[PDB]
């Protein structure tokens, strides 16, 4: 009944065109895109163990535009293997055709594309910054309910080849084993606090030392040393986290033992930021894409 | 292939800007 070829042929269709032009799908079509994709998240664990290759993205924040230069890039799938870390709305002008694209890519290559949940994929914060604004303008405030449904369905971790540890926000003082993460059920809120709620809103700083208050108002900050005695206890060689605007669209804490991405590039606007993509080859060996901004 | 079931290095071409006072936000 998903007509999944035709969505997302209609989908690719602006590529080649302007930043702005929209695809507006039928809500049937989105509807049977959140349902399917919904069943694949919770028949896959809760913390992904994965394999490279694979390319690696940061924030998206419903730029679609930039999401197809992403792709074109890295290659538009299957002919490579994707990883998200969250945030794939608000803020931006076309979220809906950027979480449509990638849950529709999730239900074509259900082995090959994952997507992880941002603090952004969360009813309590797209409500705000502009994903529902953008359901109620170009649909109704049904199909944003639907949207929740499967964000709460949403992996929260990835694990590529037991040696890097994938999340959006960062690391958790509540987060002493990976049988923690695998024990959290779904569907679920993100509350605001706890580990659910420190892996999708923490943040590092070199100016602490431990774990200290997050001006965000919500989890932790982290220091250099608390990432290395993470790696050091589970034997992993590099975090891989979002969550926060940098310059060069990427950002080693440290000592190289952490690295932030995001792939939305010009993203402030009173501060200029590329976009970057991580790909990792079967040897773990790392290198960066730079999406320089338009 | 499949995807979901070594040491990590990294490119000449990657540098490490860690103290290369690099801007970053968390907001806007
Ligand atoms: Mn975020
Ligand atoms: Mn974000």
């Amino acid at each position: 009944s998903l007509n999944l070829d035709s969505i997302i042929g209609r989908l690719l269709e602006v590529q080649g065109s302007r930043p702005g032009k929209n695809v507006q799908l039928t809500e049937n079509e989105i509807r049977g895109l959140c349902l399917k994709s919904r069943e694949i998240f919770l028949s896959q664990p809760i913390l992904l163990e994965l394999e490279a290759p694979l390319k690696i993205c940061g924030d998206i924040h419903g730029q679609y535009y930039d999401l197809l230069r992403l792709f074109e890039y890295g290659g538009f799938p299957p002919e490579s293997n994707y990883l998200f870390l969250g945030d794939y709305v608000d803020r931006g002008k076309q979220s809906l055709e950027t979480i449509c694209l990638l849950l529709a890519y999730k239900i074509k290559y259900p082995e090959n594309f994952f997507l992880l949940r941002g603090n952004h994929e969360c009813a309590s914060i797209n409500r705000i910054y502009g994903f529902y604004d953008e359901c109620k303008r170009r649909y109704n405030i049904k199909l944003w309910k639907t949207f929740t449904d499967c964000f709460n369905c949403l992996p929260i971790a990835a694990i590529v080849d037991e040696k890097i540890f994938c999340c959006h926000g960062g690391l958790s003082p509540d987060l002493q084993s990976m049988e923690q993460i695998r024990r959290i059920m779904r569907p679920t809120d993100v509350p605001d606090q706890g580990l659910l709620c420190d892996l999708l809103w923490s943040d590092p700083d070199k100016d602490v030392q431990g774990w200290g208050e997050n001006d965000r108002g919500v989890s932790f900050t982290f220091g250099a040393e608390v990432v290395a005695k993470f790696l050091h206890k589970h034997d992993l060689d590099l975090i891989c986290r979002a969550h926060q605007v940098v310059e060069d669209g990427y950002e080693f804490f440290a000592k190289r033992q952490l690295v932030t991405l995001f792939s939305a590039p010009n993203y402030c606007g009173e501060f200029d930021n590329a976009g970057a993509m991580m790909s990792v080859d079967e040897t773990l060996m790392c290198s960066f894409q730079i999406l320089k901004p338009a | 292939s499949l995807t979901i079931k070594k040491k990590v290095e990294w490119t000449s071409d990657t540098v490490d800007n860690e103290h290369m006072g690099r801007r970053s936000s968390k907001c806007c």
